[PDB]
């Protein structure tokens, strides 16, 4: 059975570029495409593809579901099984919906949160998809209520597979392959279990046009420090000198405050918490 | 008895 | 004697050829009872002997949510090497995993074992102590820290120490006919000629369990330790081990050499000379 | 990226019997990367229904698998053919009954 993907992504924009490649006895071999409706028809007129197809531009015609099968001389049909179905989804043909995460973005290791993505547009279907991912973004119906269309994606128990950067599309009903311009990103962090850190201020969290910074330092070797106010920043953490590593964010010209350390090449998965810091200005 | 492997490099 | 548990799991990212592919399979010491293969149609651990094919059906259920869990782990595992080396994504790489651990011949814990490669090097792994970790380059490094971090050595300790240990005692028992039996090789020589000057002394070994063994060659007392061809030990497929040693020896001088054979199934070590 | 070539060995299961039902056996190991291509030949010719043990490896990390096939020997010659990346062409070893 013929292996077939599609490169960098099958979630592609419109004007951008996607190439399909087919796999076949070790070799990348001669090829035909078939989509979804045509069956056994092949597409092009039964263009046999040599190496691998760019489609580039992409145009909202190259959006399918595809499988191929490649060139088998000494067999008695000629060609091989069909292959693995891709579904070239092709992005940016309706206006972006909006995603929330509910209770928010920072996860809990093992515990779930909705990301809720949502329209004044009635898209029928709504996607979600992760940054970086070859996974098939999940699908979901869209609701209707009071003048919006809706679909809650429940994401977990969270681990650091499903921590990253999300974008939501819709899809109306006849195309749906046809997805909408992404949503605004939402990045989706798992918290835990490395050690939490400890949050301080200076001067101190008594303030009244005054300015103060916040240092989060700690023992186990973080490479960054997070700072969140409950009402977010990012800096890199210093060795100092009781080789414990700190960073300091400065604030002022008031809120409750946490800190987070993380690690190096590692930007979705965050230590526990720090206990709660309150700034009363 | 296999282990849980859980915490990823 | 001593015993051992081991699995043993491969993560393999092939990129254009296939979806990443993960297999891992275990061991009771050289006789392998269970795997489990990502690409296989059941996604179940699998009995691969038959003394582990009568454990319940709460046992398949539990070890197959752990090994695809690991799956899922190791698989993750892969996209983090590609950021800590800079490797790109059209690469294809490895990332193999051993743990288990050993018991003596009273069934107490002797050593426990949880350890990484990356395209086929060391990567990390877990001391003696049970309690720190051996980070074989600068990517590993970071690993270390987040695992100190996290305290993740605390339940490596508790499986090593308890699950592990527990199981393999368990299946020792489960499978003592086949698992602590000790089938003594069956020992032949060959002979073949060179030139007309020399000749090749083949000692056979054949039809043993334990796969560990020791073929070596004497001429008139003093072992030929770099004059004896020995081929890696193999396995017949029926649960049993093969090999053999060579030496090149003067036509005529056949009577000086010995092969000796040491087995855990031989009461006495065997000394074997040619005769035509 | 370390890279090793696979040892093979081709043998029988058990002493070869000219008549008697046996098991023909190739053995590679010590290789990475663990992508192999293994084939048993029988007058050069692939044999079908072949079987092969699961994936597993050692403990300097490289790989080692089994093939194995039912065959009843004759006085047709057996043999081994192993692809890998550390080989630019098929490497084929014949069994030896010797
Ligand atoms: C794509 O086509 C396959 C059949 O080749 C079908 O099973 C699969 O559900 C299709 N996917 C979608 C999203 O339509
Ligand atoms: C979707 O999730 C939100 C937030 O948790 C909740 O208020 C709402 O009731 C959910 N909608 C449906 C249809 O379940």
């Amino acid at each position: 059975k013929p292996f077939l993907s599609a490169w960098p992504s099958a979630v592609v924009p419109r004007g951008g570029h996607v190439t399909l490649r087919c796999h076949y006895r070790h070799r990348f071999n001669n090829f035909m495409l078939y989509k979804e409706d045509r069956i056994h028809i092949p597409i092009f007129h039964g263009r046999i593809f040599q190496e691998s197809f760019n489609m580039s531009p992409v145009t909202t015609a190259h959006a399918g579901n595809y499988t191929c099968r490649g060139s088998h001389p000494h067999s008695p049909t000629g060609w091989s099984a069909p292959s693995n179905p891709v579904v070239i989804m092709v992005t940016g043909n309706h206006r972006k919906p909006s995603l929330l995460a509910h209770p928010g973005p920072l996860v809990k290791s093992g515990e779930r949160v909705i990301l809720q993505c949502w329209s004044d547009i009635m898209f029928e279907h709504f996607f979600l998809h992760k940054e970086g991912i070859s996974k098939d973004p999940s699908r979901l119906v869209g609701q209707i209520h009071d003048g919006v269309s809706k679909a809650n994606f429940s994401i977990g128990p969270m681990m650091l597979a499903l921590a990253g950067t999300y974008r939501c599309y819709g899809s109306v009903t006849h195309t749906p392959y046809q997805l909408s311009a992404p949503s605004d990103p939402l990045d989706i962090v798992v918290t835990g279990p490395y050690e939490k850190p400890s949050l301080s201020a200076q001067p101190g969290p008594k303030v009244q046009g005054e300015s103060v910074t916040l240092s989060c330092s700690s023992r186990s070797s973080y490479d960054m420090y997070h700072l969140s106010r409950e009402g977010e920043r990012r800096l890199p953490a210093v060795r100092k000198v009781n080789r414990t590593f700190q960073a300091d964010f400065p604030l002022g010209p008031g809120g409750t405050y946490r800190c987070f350390g993380s690690f190096r090449h590692s930007p979705y998965e965050w230590s526990d918490p720090s206990d709660p810091l309150l700034v009363s200005v | 008895t296999y282990q849980w492997i859980i915490r990823n490099w | 004697g001593s015993h051992s548990m081991r699995y043993f799991s491969t993560s393999v990212s092939r990129p254009g050829r296939g979806e990443p592919r993960f297999i891992a399979v275990g061991y009771v010491d050289d006789t392998q009872f269970v795997r489990f293969d990502s690409d296989a149609a059941s996604q179940r651990m699998e009995p691969r002997a038959p003394w582990i094919e009568q454990e319940g059906p709460e046992y398949w259920d539990e070890e197959t949510g752990k090994v695809k869990a690991h799956s899922q782990t190791d698989r993750e595992n892969l996209r983090i090497a590609l950021r800590y080396y800079n490797q790109s994504e059209a690469g294809s790489h490895t990332l193999q995993m051993m743990f288990g651990c050993d018991v003596g011949s009273d069934g107490r814990f002797l050593r426990g074992y949880h350890q990484y490669a990356y395209d086929g090097k060391d990567y990390i792994a877990l001391k003696e102590d049970l309690r720190s970790w051996t980070a074989a380059d600068m990517a590993a490094q970071i690993t270390k820290r987040k695992w100190e971090a996290a305290h993740v050595a605390e339940q490596q300790r508790a499986y090593l120490e308890g699950t592990c240990v527990d199981g393999l005692r368990r299946y020792l028992e489960n499978g003592k006919e086949t698992l602590q039996r000790t089938d003594p090789p069956k020992t032949h020589m060959t002979h073949h000629p060179i030139s007309d000057h020399e000749a090749t002394l083949r000692c056979w070994a054949l039809g043993f369990y334990p796969a560990e063994i020791t073929l070596t060659w004497q001429r008139d007392g003093e072992d030929q330790t770099q004059d004896t061809e020995l081929v890696e030990t193999r396995p017949a497929g029926d649960g049993t081990f093969q090999k053999w040693a060579a030496v090149v020896v003067p036509s005529g001088e056949e009577q000086r050499y010995t092969c000796h054979v040491q087995h855990e199934g031989l009461p006495k070590p065997l000394t074997l000379r040619w005769e035509p | 990226m370390i890279q090793r070539t696979p040892k093979i060995q081709v043998y029988s299961r058990h002493p070869a019997e000219n008549g008697k039902s046996n098991f023909l056996n190739c053995y590679v190991s010590g290789f990475h990367p663990s992508d192999i291509e293994v084939d048993l030949l029988k007058n050069g010719e692939r044999i079908e229904k072949v079987e092969h043990s699961d994936l597993s490896f050692s403990k300097d990390w490289s790989f080692y698998l089994l093939y194995y096939t039912e065959f009843t020997p004759t006085e047709d010659e057996y043999a081994c053919r192993v692809n890998h990346v550390t080989l630019s062409q098929p490497k084929i070893v014949k069994w030896d009954r010797d």
